[PDB]
């Protein structure tokens, strides 16, 4: 347990040492301690830096996603549904990993499923249990193209099956990257004669989810919706950065709308409130 | 956008004003008189719409001061002191004649009950 | 056509007196009597009074 | 005799000569905020015997139908020399108190007074769902008055001696530090009370920290011819005071 | 100035009277508007609770050959704001004399009842007031200009603890980004 | 195979608790939420010819 | 938590199971203000969801205040002038919880 | 380098960088009174950091034709906190005094000031025979201003800056602790005074212990375009302060 | 009297004819109108058995000059109520003098073939009855009050402990507090 | 464990000890066994105070 | 890292029971309700110079 | 009360916060007009001289 640092007793002073008078032009930040300027008292200083580690906060189930699907539509499209993989569609969670320039982590998913029926003549069913299918497609591997295609018979791909009323599905990832860090920021092109595409959309290549109803077609449409949930754990974090200003505009790149520093104040000066009165 | 602050209520004299929840709009803030004064006019106050901006629903009340009547007068003796105006905790000590004997306590004493001025207790008396 | 509460809380050793056990629209504020039901007797440590509440349900009434 | 007791802080000097036994506190005695438990940075003001002495409040009158009286402590100790210039110009402080309260009479009266410290004493309103006003809890050093019947005064705290403002039974009080002064054979009331809170330092203004009650339970009462004015004097002194976060003048 | 570079540059100047003023603000690095979007107080808005002293830093960025002193002063709370250079010379102060060394520290303790306050405003943790005083005055030779600029930083010392995990009241999103 | 740690407890006033790791990959694991370290000298104070904080650090 | 199917006149149903959310925000935070707010997306606020037909839920909450302990009855004031709110109503300070159907709108009223 | 210094007393804390030497006193520094040559018997009131800190003056304005400023400081700070407050409230004093002077201009400027401590410095009346009101001879935080020529206010003090208002040659005021703000070097207006008196304790009300004077005797001067607006500024502390002699609040 | 602070009064003064009486009632702390709402009371109804002894102290405030002799006097079931002061006697008493040391302690013990008695009443588990008896007079010097006041206390021994955690019956509520 | 207090066995008494005759002036709450006013035998007591703590 | 205590049983006629704490908080265990100390003192008896109880504890 | 009599104004220049009254210690600070140049000190203030209200200095002038 790494306590804080503690107050110490100090007294006058006249003397040729000055702990106020610094050099803020030479990039460095001072380190006076409250006990060199005022006369203070010995505090034993219990608190603990904890809750403020990287690990306790980013690792908190975050999101990333919400995802739409039928079990009976008359488009074949409808049916299934797919996302491909960042973690730049929500603002939160993007905000708080970009942060950092560099991290490094495992992560914990959860999907949060449910369904609605959905409106019909033929309202009054008595339907069974409803079961998922949640398929992962690792970069370059084929895709399927309708809820009863062959390609959904994960034989080497890993995909989970779910039963509607049981606890949500859960599993661990490791670090699926193929450089030695993730990278929040990329300040380059795809093509080596600076043309392409620029930005961090050259390193995401992730693969990609598919999702759909494990049971036939049914006699009245119901629609399910699945949140994946994103949860990093297990974390490291490189050369920090300044936390985001603007409102972010688009999930491919740095686009953004130009906004003020701060709140505006009326004067410069503070004094006492000229509200009602006595 | 963001609310509108309505100017600042200020001081009653002899009074409080209580603003639990700041002077913006939609806010509350109440009156009340302290020991001795009574309240005339407006307990509470909005900081409802006024034209253009934003005003108090009421005026500022006032705090009147309260007052015991006059006290009586005992058979066979005097007051020693006698004010023309008696306000809250304030009391009349009675002297006695020559042959003349207190009974009781000397002095009652000025009392607030159902916001009203009324004196404690009933005068002594002297016999001799 | 006001808020109004419900019919107060029927205690089984009190019935409510005569202006209010007939009439209905209760207001707020409104306050309800009982009186000893045959054969009771008071106690006196208790009033037997009902205030109907800003929640249109009235105060707590337990054994008058 | 263990009857006689002298209590001695800073210039001043308490002697009684029928004392019972001095009471004092919850088994503590006051003391200086330790710099384990401590919160605030700077360094505290111990400022002497200057504030470690004892003040004398207003006298109340001991009547035949007279039912309670009660005080706010570190608010009734607002104008009571250098203590309250202290209170006006620091930020958080901290005391215990030694509280003595004499009465005396003849032997041929008769009566019973109870004397409670109780913290944290917070005052139910005269109707029920109304702001009270702060001079009706604390009224500087002027005591406020108990009533026999319930009030109803607009503003005010409900004032019945037998639910004590706050809504119990006024038997059950004697679960706080007290005494009783028996005109029989008491005037020792003394309560040492130490710090008690729920965070090591406190304001002076915002915060009430206890409350001094009066209560006669059987009433004075004495024959034709024996003196009838009878007053019941209350004598406070802080104790370990300090004080912390100075700036400027404060709330008056 | 809140859409330019002119947020940052705090005037100065040559003025006709002394006893005067620079500016001021109140000890809210995260409630207040002058430093919620610091770095300190958009790491302080992801939390609830906060503690320990805060450093405040002032870059004299005027000629070399302009001198003069100001006073830096923090006031906690209980009374008003200061209105005179006499009543905030009664808090936390220190003189500042501009020289070779150009900038100065005014340290801000921790003088609280409480292990810890709000970083979102409430009336029981209230912490304060900061505030500059022009002391003298700025003088300058002839052929130098009079108005120049201070500039401040924030940043927390050894000291400094956040407690409870919530999200920023700053983050909004209406639809997904695509 | 299990270990033993102490739990997150309050000050002023050594708790333990036991773990056994039952996946044979390391990323299954509960994250390590009681790493306290710190070292803030790369960030402040990240100059050469460091300095005394007691001298002007001028002239 | 117990449902109730209310009274409408296509009663007659088949109603997959329902699912709950209970959100904690506290003090300070987002609040929401309607069921398909993107504020209920919890993700620094600690949520619950819970579906018909299990055990109930529970979690442990640990000691929760900024004083030293907890305060029954406080004899103050909320400003420094003794004006303001009187009593316990200033050391309250907890936060919230929302409640809602994680489930779209069903076709008959289920409270 | 030498030239920079830093000052801190209680929770003020002054850092200047053109210091030359901060001057200090009659080489005696300031202590608490002994109980070898102490005369009162009751215990005194060492109060703290709280009287023991930096207090700020008024400012004045240095133009071309100024002549000097004077202060009585016992006398200036009555209103500076709570060691204004302890003066109001005890009979008996005594301190010793760090005052640092404070005064800046640019390298195009030139003049020379004389800041000099001056103990029972008695001001002479500027009609013979007349007596002085005590707000021409301490006007509390705020300065009394000499003059050129010879002054006739009535119940006023001669305020000749040829004199200091004692009746001396003012080069002959070197003999007591003092500094020069030269513009072209200094800064460092340092005097800790102890304390100096002829009893061991004294009051702050009735006896001025010494005198602050700021004479320049090189004049500002400057050429077109520089700042006409150069300000002086006054910074006193009080050091190892007690206090004694506790009664009601005294004479404002 | 329940209405003021006369239920704490028990009067006492002179009689005409002694061999009488001063008050009394039953043993019942939790069941018995006289220390229902007591704090031994109040603890007791949370519980459903108790065991153990129970105090009782009895303050004369009364005159200096007064002076006189009770029997304060507990009887075990099995029998009625005592109607005599002679009956009175038979149980476990203690005669009371008032002088210097104002008062008295009436120590009850644990008479009972059970380990536990009920809080609430069932004829199982009497416990018997207080009394307490003029025995000689009030005798007072002339210009002195004749009618005074005792005060009673009760609180519990070492050896009382209570068993079966209940809801009290004095809690009662209608409708949420808003 | 920490059982209940004991009762311990007693005889006659004629003496200046005064158990009875207290003070309820001095804030005190007297502690009389009830072994010092009549007399009682040797019970070994063996009750816990345990459903009575604020826990329980 | 399991500890064994004692179960509450009848007196006059040390069953023992095992735990294992399996969170890392310390808010997360089951409650303390084996803890029947007590002490009296300063309720009860709460004065100065402490009586002797046979003492007449006046003049 | 003594008072100093009314400043006097300055060719091409105003006074910032001009005071009906003006005792001792008191002083008016003049500024200067768009085009136009200080010349001295900006600002003069009150003295009493053979008990006498007086102004300290001759008041700036603004060229340009
Ligand atoms: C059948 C279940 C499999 C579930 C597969 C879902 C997640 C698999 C992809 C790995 C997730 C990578 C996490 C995000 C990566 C980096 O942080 C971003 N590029 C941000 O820089
Ligand atoms: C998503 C589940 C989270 C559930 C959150 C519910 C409870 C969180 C608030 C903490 C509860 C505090 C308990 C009560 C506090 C004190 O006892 C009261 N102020 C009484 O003084």
């Amino acid at each position: 347990v790494v306590r804080v640092a503690d107050t110490m007793p100090s007294g006058p002073s006249n003397s040729e040492s000055i702990p106020a008078l610094t050099a803020a032009e030479t990039g460095h930040t001072s380190q006076v301690v409250p006990s060199d300027t005022i006369q203070t008292r010995h505090v034993r200083n219990f608190h603990v830096r904890s809750e403020s580690s990287v690990e306790n906060f980013l690792s908190r189930s975050a999101c990333v996603y919400i995802v739409e699907y039928k079990t009976r539509d008359d488009t074949p499209d409808k049916m299934y549904d797919s996302w491909v993989i960042n973690t730049r569609q929500v603002a939160q969670l993007r905000r708080k990993l970009e942060f950092f320039t560099y991290v490094r982590f495992d992560v914990e998913v959860t999907f949060v499923i449910t369904s609605v029926q959905d409106d019909s003549t033929r309202q009054n069913t008595d339907t069974p249990a409803l079961t998922h299918q949640i398929m992962y497609v690792p970069p370059g591997g084929p895709i399927p193209q309708a809820v009863d295609d062959y390609n959904w018979q994960t034989s080497t791909n890993p995909s989970v099956f779910w039963t509607e009323g049981n606890a949500p599905p859960r599993m661990s990832i490791p670090f699926m990257s193929v450089g030695n860090a993730y990278s929040n920021f990329y300040d380059g092109w795809s093509h080596f004669s600076q043309t392409g595409v620029y930005g961090f959309n050259t390193l995401n290549n992730m693969g990609k989810l598919y999702f759909r109803h494990v049971n036939d077609k049914t006699i009245s449409p119901i629609t399910s919706k699945v949140r994946i949930y994103f949860k990093p754990k297990h974390v490291k974090a490189w050369v920090p950065r300044p936390p985001r200003l603007c409102e972010y505009t688009h999930k491919d790149n740095v686009d953004f709308e130009p906004k003020g520093v701060t709140t505006s104040r009326t004067q410069l000066t503070i004094s006492n409130s000229t509200h009602v009165e006595n | 956008c963001k609310k509108k602050s309505c100017p600042n209520p200020g001081e009653i004299r002899n009074g409080q004003i209580d603003v639990p929840g700041g002077i913006l709009f939609g806010a509350t803030i109440s009156f009340s008189c302290n020991t001795g004064y009574k309240l005339f006019g407006s307990t509470s106050s909005f900081c409802l719409i006024s034209g253009s901006s934003v005003q108090w629903s009421d005026p500022l009340p006032e705090c009147r001061e309260i007052y015991c009547p006059a006290p009586p007068q005992i058979d066979n003796g005097i007051i020693q002191g006698e004010r023309d105006h008696y306000g809250y905790r304030q009391s009349v000590t009675y002297a006695c004649n020559k042959g003349f004997t207190m009974i009781g306590e000397h002095s009652i004493y000025c009392t607030v009950n159902n916001d009203e001025g009324e004196w404690s207790g009933p005068p002594p008396e002297c016999r001799g | 056509c006001n808020r109004s509460c419900e019919v107060p809380t029927r205690l089984n050793s009190a019935s409510l007196k005569q202006p209010y056990i007939t009439q209905n629209y209760f207001p707020v504020g409104t306050v309800v009597e009982y009186e000893c039901r045959p054969g009771y007797r008071r106690e006196p440590s208790l009033s037997p009074k009902l205030t109907c509440l800003q929640n249109l349900k009235w105060s707590t009434a337990v054994e008058f | 005799s263990d009857r006689v007791r002298s209590i001695t802080l800073g210039n001043s000097t308490i002697t009684t000569q029928e004392s019972a036994n001095v009471v004092v506190g919850y088994g503590v005695w006051p003391d200086y905020l330790s710099d384990e438990e401590a919160t605030a940075e700077d360094q505290p003001t111990q400022p002497d015997v200057a504030t470690c002495r004892f003040y004398t409040l207003d006298s109340v009158s001991w009547m035949k139908e007279s039912q309670g009286w009660w005080w706010k402590f570190p608010d009734a100790l607002r104008d009571m020399g250098l203590f309250g210039q202290n209170m006006q110009y620091h930020y958080l402080g901290r005391s215990g108190y030694t509280i003595h309260v004499q009465c005396n009479a003849s032997k041929f009266h008769q009566g019973c007074l109870l004397v409670v410290c109780v913290p944290e004493a917070e005052m139910g309103a005269a109707n029920i769902n109304e702001k009270i006003n702060r001079e009706h809890l604390s009224n500087g050093e002027v005591a406020n008055t108990f009533s026999g019947t319930k009030s109803s005064n607009t503003n005010d705290v409900q004032q019945a001696v037998f639910n004590a403002g706050m809504g119990v039974a006024v038997g059950n009080l004697t679960i706080f530090p007290h005494q009783w002064i028996n005109l029989r054979t008491n005037n020792c009331a003394t309560i040492v009370m130490p710090y008690i809170n729920s965070v090591p330092m406190d304001n002076m203004f915002r915060h009430y920290n206890f409350t001094l009650m009066i209560i006669p339970f059987a009433k004075l009462d004495y024959a034709a011819g024996s003196s009838t004015y009878i007053p019941i004097t209350v004598t406070v002194a802080p104790m370990c005071a300090e004080y912390n976060g100075l700036r400027l003048a404060g709330h008056q | 100035n809140v859409n330019s570079l002119e947020a940052y540059r705090i005037p100065v100047h040559s003025v006709t009277e002394t006893g005067a003023q620079v500016f001021g603000f109140t000890l809210q690095p995260g409630a207040d508007t002058v430093m919620e979007r610091t770095l300190l107080g958009e790491i302080l808005n992801y939390y609830a609770n906060w503690s320990g002293s805060i450093k405040l830093t002032f870059m004299y960025c005027g000629s070399a050959m302009a001198t003069g002193k100001f006073l830096l002063a923090y006031s906690p709370p209980g009374a008003g704001v200061p209105k005179n250079r006499r009543e905030a010379m009664l808090g936390t102060h220190i003189i500042w004399d501009i020289g070779l060394q150009s900038s100065c520290v005014l340290c801000v303790p921790w003088i609280s009842q409480t292990h810890y306050r709000f970083v979102s405003k409430d009336i029981y943790t209230d912490a304060g007031f900061i505030t500059c005083w022009y002391q003298t005055s700025i003088v300058v030779p002839a052929e130098v200009q009079n108005q120049s600029v201070i500039l401040c930083f924030v940043s927390a010392c050894n000291d400094f603890s956040v407690r409870l995990l919530r999200d920023s009241p700053f983050v909004r999103q209406t639809a997904f980004y695509q | 195979g299990a270990q033993v740690s102490t739990q997150k407890t309050g000050a002023h006033e050594i708790i333990h608790y036991t773990n056994i790791n039952y996946y044979k990959d390391a990323a299954s694991n509960s994250a390590n939420r009681q790493d306290f370290t710190q070292d803030p000298g790369k960030f402040t104070e990240p100059v050469k010819d460091i300095m005394v904080k007691s001298l002007p650090a001028l002239n």
